[PDB]
């Protein structure tokens, strides 16, 4: 019945040094029934990446329309979009929705392709933006997910350390969580080179 | 949310914490809600917090092409009177309310609005979960003629009893001070009593710790060129 | 809310206290009730506060269009104005107002326009929660012609008596005057008006 | 949630998953579902935790008068009874129970119960209840024999709740065995379905949607 | 109409260590979005080396402890001063619990102690009686923050040795008491940053065969 | 189950040095009416407790009685009734306590929060709070209804910790007793000026006093305050 | 409708749909076809509330076979597939929302590759090896995930379909009357009049 | 329905409206809503005429049994008495009644008790639904220890008033007078009252 | 549970009952029996809420024969029914009535005839030639209006019966898992193993 938790799911961005890290599950499911473990929630454009929680129609929705949006973007601009005018994108984009709103937790990751800055927010459905130093969380093991961050977290962690928190944070957020799970990718992006790994997890 | 506003000699202060929440939880812990409006002109929100920024954004970007328009510099009767209209007109549905204040070629002003369109004057308000706590230190302490000293001592102090006392308001104290024939000057996190303590364990893990199925490179670049 | 207004020999007095509550927390003590839609017509507010406002709003501005065409308006014609917008968005509307003003050739004038957006003349008027325990008050010491003073003194021991018995009213009671002379605000502090 | 029951040639086979969630927070994943109602006699948990704990081992202090009134074993029969007859009384109040009352004695042979708190009693060789019941009975159904070996059965019950495990959200963390012998029941461990399922998917050449 | 329930607010966590078991809590009791009191004990010493939490609303909370520790004074009376072992204690909370299954206690219940072998024993129940011994269990408004890291943290899920590549788990090491304190206290720092009803104090009861002791330390009292 | 019909707001108490402080106005109101002005909500029992009550005035009149009947039963076939065994503050409480937990578990509560503030034998403060859920719990400050809102962050300035009682005097501590009751009735819309304040001090006792006022008010700024926005005159 | 089965094997793929149709009370029909061919190596499988699920399918149809015409050229499974999920997507926040659930099953003659696409009534869209909707999936993934394999023939996806066919008519409460069956490959679509 | 009671020097004073209303229809224009309880302890009832009927005479038997035994009861003790049945049976009960009576030792008493079950002794009391009318009158215009003949003046102004203003309050104006001279009962009609 | 059909012919009465159990979801089983001998010559089937069903029927079981032993007498079936109806009757105003309808087959050995009572849940009375409880009278009342006769033979009753069941398995939406069926003679009752 609540359209942000018919589907499951979870995302989560963190910030390191000259680094940042996205990372989300792989389940779709039709409440308690699992529907695919190859859902995933994590989407890029040029690179800006963006990760997306909530009902599944939407996510795919936005997606789309993000995809569209800054290829015009781009055309018109002749260059990349950058994380922080995606994140006001992103906002302006809710909002105009905003009492018909998309059932989603998006969450914006990148670097600043001119100044080398780690970049990360997080919105509500409307557009809300929560831009954090630390870490983002979204979706419907969130609880779960502050709860591990907010004592794994530490600033500056090398990427290759950074994958670890950000990996451990997801896994044990997703295990204590029926709708999360399924299989898992973790993105470290760098300012030039970013590198996709899909975890082992359990797989009930 | 504990934001408050506050009349002095020769201008006026608003003041907010730095907590948002989704229900219980904690989603930020050092938010702005501190918005400009126009260079001099700084209101504070409290409720939906894409409603109070939506709201200001808006009329801050209209007062802007009003400005540029009739080459006069905003004033906060106008801030004022295109957000109760717009407000009114959604009939509460843009869940909204702020303390609006500033100094303009009139005067300084200190203005609140409420989500339904009302507004209402004051040499002191408070907005938000926290403004009781607020208020009851405000109607302690205030006065007439304050100074600017005295104006931000009591404004920190009114956000500090919603900080300690409402679980809706903490972390740090955001202030504004708008004087008459003065910048605007924007002091963020001016108070800071809320800093984490160091954790007893670092939580560092090794590497290779998290098992890995595949590893690839993602292609963020454009299509090469040969 | 506790709201009046009575004509008298000069012209009129429009009185009010200056509580406005949610629920009941008191979240404006000192608020202004009376409100200028014009130069010598006022009205008091009752309801909601942003209807009212709202109303007040629209009226002043037709006022002011009406005034650059046709000249000073009518204490009724600006009552009508009220009623046009009251009446026709009864459904939409929580506004009770009393529309007070001094014209020379009609004097002191006062009309209520209650929820229904119904217009009604009356020598005096009381509205507002408040209102309902001075009824009994208001009729057995009104006086038509009364003086400036006596019209204060009349306002100033109902709007006590309203503000004793109503939660919803309290504060500071307002008070403006209308007459030939001009217009003069008047204020009255709890420590005055409670040991009548 | 995920229960199992079923007769064979060798006794009775109880299998269960180990999943509580509370919503979609899932509360534990260490939980016994499978109630030691006496040395003879096992019940499985489904519906209401509290319901079916209290009632169940109330259930063991019964068994344990009437043998040492009546100096005999008590019948499956007259156990799963009793339960089904208190459970009846409350019927209204909201109680929430769905068990299989599991046992083998010489008289009746290998003998299960499924009970409810609506006061249904139904005998039956195979039982599944939970959420996660439906894909069990699949694998249970296809691959079901009277003439499975212990072995074979205990692995057809651990397979089955894998299979509800994998696909029902509210099912998973381990899986409980028991073997029902006219002797008492044999418990057969806990198994991790993380661990599990990767084992399974291995030698079994199951789950081929997965990548492992 | 007249809702006999309310929230308290509160987060309790139960360890059982070895030889030892540590049953800790925040000291902050909060009616919606007030601060009842900083300091209101919610874990309690219930005599025969057993400590008790009954999370959630407090009013039941208290009637709960209140009647459990007076039946240790009962079960003493009526069978020889004999020592209520925690699982006696335990089965005993289940006939409480139990008792008012269609008007519950609306609290989640934690006792921890030591078994009849000296082990660490917790014990974690739900509001209408059913339980289970438990290693480690938080319980109230911030257990969602807590539990998964104590998942990883203490029986070390999701971690693998390096190396190996997923092969081989970390082997699951005991914990020393100062070891389980300062998971505890950094359980409830963490919960303190990102839940508005845990903060002001956190007091933790340690019980070994020595018997109950108490350890205070502040929390953030934002 | 019943709802409140003549109701009692705020009542305000901290600890101190030497004892408690208890304070509440004297307003019985029916609703949004003002109606009863005369209305003791502190009730005194003995000679070291003070109760003070918010809420359905009806069942604060029958919890008076109940107070009224402990201090008779407790004198019956006891020699010490005004020495050894008198009644504690402790005793009060928890009977009270008892009550309210009682009734609303029979789904009948008293619609009340009380507040029973005094001074044990042995010298130590008692300040203890109790509501119609049964509810308990004991701070430094403690407050009920508006009172909690915004007596309570005026009261924890001056004790904010409990290390912070022996530094309160009994001057500084009836101070911000005072001032809050002004704070009260400035924003309580079901407050009234008129209050009584209780001191029980463990050296002088029990200081009852009646007819306060709130006084010291600021009323002036007032005039200056015109329109909603716009309006100048 | 009720029961619709989808199952993508080595080179083709198999929809399996209910033949009943319901009326409350009476089964007013026991050969109902509930299926569209979109294009000729295109085929979805339909079911939703009454109404809507015809002309739903019927609606794509007509587009698809406009598409077909316009351009002479068969869009790809992938590209049907996400035409029909727009426009599920545009109807879930419409007036009145197409209570249909749909499969997509197709042959890609370019890639040379089956493809089984399962959309829900809200425009949720996944590629699957096998799919169902409704109570279908909860009776029949177990056996898939046991016995499936992507290298599977058009027999073995068939027998795997008897196989989860026979425990739905074991364990569900509701007579659906038997499945009509068809197979999508390089040569078509075909219907199994034998099942 | 508008009743009040007042103490004077002599003792106190009853005062009633006869209206008793079924929705909109008088259904009694004439009632006696002035009981005895006692001799010399009267009561006004407002609310539920069924209740506080039923409640009355429950008093007035309570009250017969205790002068059997323990001689004349004090008004205190037939307050109490209400209290009690009003109090206990607070969830079944719609009943606003002010007791009123006259000892020799404790001269004229007034106690009102709201719907609640709460008592309350007062120099004078106002209830029923045209009381909230006339409490700034009342306040304004009550003195303690009164003459007969203004404590008379001071309730029929007071009710003349509420009916005036309260559709459910009318018809006479009835009174019982209660002194040590002994019980004197006292009706005033519209057209006396009306032109007040 | 679902359908329980009744048909008393020249010499027998014969009850018809599914064999479904189904919780909500999933079948969980096809070979119930819905009846109970209260006596030697008299069977009782019955449909209803779960529970209340085998409940109330095993109650009537114990309490009829306690009469037998206490007289060393069978009641007739029709003192049989008035008993069942009075129980009924009594439940319907109880704090939680039995939610059972039933059926009671007999034949009175004094009279020598067969006797079919249909019962509601209410006590609603009624003896027929043959019955039905729930929707199962809608599908086949009008086959029996038409074949039926009172000197059919058992095996006349037995093929009407077939057609009864042929035309519930076609119409009904539920699969009720097919028929036990009972014969109520002389001899007593005895069990159709194969229908
Ligand atoms: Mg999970
Ligand atoms: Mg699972
Ligand atoms: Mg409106
Ligand atoms: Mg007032
Ligand atoms: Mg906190």
């Amino acid at each position: 019945s609540d359209p942000s938790s018919i589907n499951g799911g979870i995302v989560v961005a963190m910030t390191g040094k000259d680094c940042v890290a996205i990372a989300c599950d792989l389940r779709l499911g039709s409440q308690s029934l699992g529907v695919s473990n190859k859902f995933e929630k994590i989407f890029h454009y040029g690179h800006v990446f963006l990760g997306i929680t909530g009902l599944a129609t939407d996510v795919t929705t936005l997606n789309e329309m993000f995809r569209y949006k800054t290829n015009l973007y781009k055309l018109k601009e002749e260059r990349a979009i950058e994380p922080e005018t995606f994140t006001q994108l992103v906002s302006s984009s809710l909002y105009e929705r905003r009492f018909g709103p998309y059932f989603v937790g998006p969450v914006v990751a990148g670097i600043n392709s001119k100044s080398g800055k780690p970049f990360i927010a997080g919105f509500d459905l409307i557009g809300c933006i929560d831009e954090a130093k630390d870490f983002i969380v979204s979706g419907t093991a969130s609880d779960q997910l502050f709860g591990m961050c907010e004592s794994l977290y530490e600033p500056n962690l090398e990427p290759e350390d950074l994958f670890e928190t950000i990996s451990q944070a997801l896994l044990n957020a997703a295990d204590r969580d029926a709708l999360s799970g399924w299989g898992a990718v973790v993105y470290i992006i760098k300012k030039d080179e970013v590198v996709k790994r899909y975890l082992k997890m359990r797989q009930d | 949310t504990t934001i408050v506003g506050v009349k002095f000699n020769n201008g006026v202060v608003i003041a907010a914490d730095t907590r948002s929440t989704q229900g219980p939880i904690v989603a930020d812990k050092n938010c702005a809600k501190l918005h400009r409006i126009s260079p001099k002109i700084w209101c504070a929100g409290a409720g939906t917090a894409a409603d109070t920024e939506a709201v200001t954004q808006l009329i801050g970007s209209n007062i802007e092409l009003h400005s540029l328009y009739t080459s006069r510099e905003p004033r906060v009767v106008s801030a004022l009177q295109m957000l109760k209209q717009h407000l009114f007109k959604y009939q509460g549905h843009i869940g909204a309310y702020l303390i609006v204040a500033g100094v303009d070629p009139t005067g300084s002003h200190l203005f609140s609005i409420h989500a339904h369109g009302s507004t209402d004057v004051g040499y002191y308000l408070s907005l938000g979960s926290g403004s009781l706590a607020a208020m009851a230190v405000l109607e302690s302490h205030w006065k007439q003629d304050l100074t600017k000293e005295e104006a931000i001592k009591l404004a920190s102090d009114a956000i500090q009893a919603g900080i300690w006392n409402d679980l809706g308001s903490g972390s740090n104290v955001d202030v504004c001070v708008m004087e008459i024939g003065k910048d605007a000057e924007y002091l963020r996190n001016y108070l800071t009593p809320n800093v984490r303590e160091e954790k007893q364990k670092s939580y560092k893990f090794p590497r290779g710790t998290t098992a890995v199925l595949k590893e690839s490179i993602v292609n963020i670049c454009d299509i090469q060129e040969e | 809310t506790s709201i009046m207004a009575v004509t008298f020999k000069d012209g009129v007095i429009l009185g009010a206290d200056s509580r406005t509550t949610t629920g009941a927390y008191i979240a404006n003590r000192v608020t202004d009730k009376l409100t200028r839609v014009h130069d010598k017509i006022w009205c008091c507010r009752s309801g909601s506060a942003a209807d009212t406002q709202a109303i007040a709003d629209i009226v002043q501005y037709h006022l002011e269009l009406y005034t650059s065409q046709y000249g000073t308006p009518s204490t009724e014609t600006a009552a009508s104005v009220f009623k046009e917008l009251c009446y026709e968005n009864k459904d939409n509307l929580t506004a009770g107002i009393i529309v007070a003003g001094y014209d020379d050739k009609n004097k002191g004038e006062v009309y209520t326009i209650p929820l229904g957006g119904s217009v009604h003349k009356l020598p005096y008027a009381i509205a507002g929660s408040g209102s309902t325990f001075i009824y009994g008050y208001c009729d057995k010491n009104f006086r038509e012609n009364m003086s400036k003073e006596e019209t204060v003194d009349f306002i100033k021991h109902s709007l006590s008596q309203a503000i004793k018995w109503d939660g919803s009213s309290g504060g500071v009671i307002r008070m403006v005057v209308l007459t030939a002379a001009g217009v003069e605000r008047l204020i009255f502090y709890p420590d005055e008006y409670e040991q009548l | 949630s995920t229960t199992l029951a079923f007769r064979f040639q060798g006794g009775i086979i109880v299998a269960v998953d180990s999943r509580a969630t509370a919503g979609n927070w899932v509360a534990s994943q260490t939980v016994k579902k499978v109630i030691e109602i006496n040395p003879f006699l096992l019940g499985t948990m489904a519906g209401g935790a509290a319901d079916c704990q209290f009632w169940e081992t109330w259930l063991g202090s019964q068994c344990r008068l009437h043998e040492l009134r009546e100096k005999e074993r008590i019948s499956v029969a007259a156990a799963s009874k009793i339960l089904s007859n208190l459970v009846y009384q409350y019927k209204g109040a909201g109680l929430s129970m769905g068990t299989m009352i599991c046992g083998y004695t010489r008289k009746e042979g290998p003998t299960i119960y499924y009970v409810d708190s609506d006061g249904t009693r139904l005998k039956g060789d195979i039982f599944c209840v939970g959420s996660g019941q439906t894909f069990a009975y699949g694998v249970l159904d296809s691959n079901y024999k009277w003439d499975l070996s212990v072995e074979d059965a205990l692995y057809l019950g651990k397979r089955s709740i894998l299979a509800a495990a994998h696909r029902d959200a509210y099912s998973g963390g381990s899986v409980n065995l028991y073997h029902v012998t006219e002797d008492g029941w044999i418990y057969h461990g806990n198994h991790d379905v993380g661990e599990l399922f990767w084992k399974v998917k291995e030698e079994e050449g199951s789950f081929n949607n997965v990548i492992g | 109409q007249f809702n006999p329930y309310g929230d308290n607010g509160g987060t309790i966590l139960g360890i059982a260590g070895e030889d030892f078991a540590v049953l800790a809590g925040d000291t902050r009791n909060i009616t919606d979005y007030s601060i009842n009191s900083r300091y209101e004990p919610k874990v309690f010493d219930c005599g025969d080396n057993i400590v008790m939490s009954a999370n959630g609303f407090a009013a039941d909370g208290d009637a709960l402890v209140k009647r459990f520790k007076n039946s240790v004074k009962w079960y003493h009376f009526d069978h020889n001063d004999k020592k209520l072992s925690i699982n006696s204690a335990a089965r005993n909370i289940q006939h409480l619990l139990y008792g008012k299954r269609f008007f519950p206690y609306y609290v989640h219940t934690i006792i921890a102690g030591l078994d009849e072998d000296g082990k660490g024993a917790v014990y974690s129940f739900d509001p209408v009686g059913s339980y289970e011994r438990e290693q480690c269990r938080a319980g109230g408004a911030a257990a969602s923050l807590i539990m998964p890291f104590l998942d990883n943290q203490v029986n070390f899920k999701n971690q693998y040795e390096p190396g190996t590549n997923g092969k081989v788990k970390k082997p699951l090491k005991y914990l020393s008491v100062e070891e389980v304190i300062k998971l505890v206290r950094d359980s409830f720092t963490s919960a303190t940053e990102r839940h508005i009803q845990v903060g002001d104090g956190l007091e933790i009861l340690i019980v070994t065969k020595d018997g109950v002791r108490k350890e205070f330390y502040e929390l953030k009292r934002d | 189950t019943q709802q409140p019909i003549v109701t009692g707001t705020s009542v305000i108490s901290m600890k101190y040095d030497n004892g408690v402080i208890i304070a509440a106005d004297n307003l019985g109101s029916y609703g949004s009416l003002l109606r009863f002005n005369g209305v003791e909500r502190l009730i005194p029992v003995g000679d070291n407790t003070v109760v003070g009550i918010s809420g359905d005035i009806s069942d604060m009149q029958h919890i008076e009685r109940l107070l009224k009947d402990l201090v008779t039963e407790n004198a019956y076939d006891n020699p010490l009734a005004d020495a050894e065994e008198a009644l504690e503050p402790s005793y009060i409480f928890e009977y009270l306590a008892t009550v309210m937990y009682q009734r609303r578990s029979k789904m009948n509560p008293l619609w009340n929060a009380i507040i029973v503030a005094g001074v044990q034998s042995n010298g130590d403060q008692f300040l203890r709070y109790v509501n119609l859920l049964g509810v308990t719990y004991s701070s430094p400050t403690l407050a009920t209804g508006f009172g909690a809102h915004m007596a309570n962050p005026l009261l924890r300035k001056v004790v904010d910790r409990e290390s912070d009682i022996p530094k309160t005097t009994v001057q500084v501590a009836e101070e911000a007793i005072v001032n809050a009751m002004r704070v009260l009735y400035y924003r309580d819309a079901r407050s009234s000026r008129n209050f009584s304040l209780a001191i029980i001090d463990k050296n002088t006792g029990l200081t009852f006093k009646k007819n306060l006022q709130v006084e010291n008010m600021k009323w002036d700024f007032a005039k200056d305050i015109k329109g909603y926005g716009t309006q100048k005159i | 409708m009720d029961i619709i089965l989808g199952i993508r094997v080595q080179d083709s793929v198999i929809l399996a749909s209910s033949k009943a149709v319901t009326r409350g009370i009476s089964v007013l029909k026991d050969s109902d076809d509930k299926t569209r061919q979109l294009s000729p190596h295109t085929l979805m499988s339909f079911a939703g509330e009454a109404g809507d699920t015809v002309q739903f399918a019927e609606y794509i149809q007509a587009n698809i076979q406009l598409y077909s015409i316009r351009e002479d050229y068969e869009l790809s499974p992938q590209a049907v597939s996400s035409f029909v999920r727009q426009e599920l997507a545009k109807s879930i926040r419409s007036r009145r929302p197409y209570q249909v659930n749909v499969l997509i099953g197709g042959y890609d003659k370019k890639k040379n590759k089956p493809e089984l696409y399962q959309i829900d009534y809200l425009g949720t869209k996944v590629e699957l090896p096998y799919g169902a909707h409704g109570y279908s999936g909860f009776y029949t993934f177990s056996l898939l995930d046991h016995h499936y394999r992507p290298d599977m023939t058009t027999e073995e996806g068939l027998d795997l379909l008897k196989l989860c066919v026979q425990e739905l008519e074991k364990r569900m409460p509701m007579d659906f009357k038997g499945v009509i069956v068809k197979i999508v490959d390089k040569d078509g679509i075909r219907q199994v009049d034998d099942f």
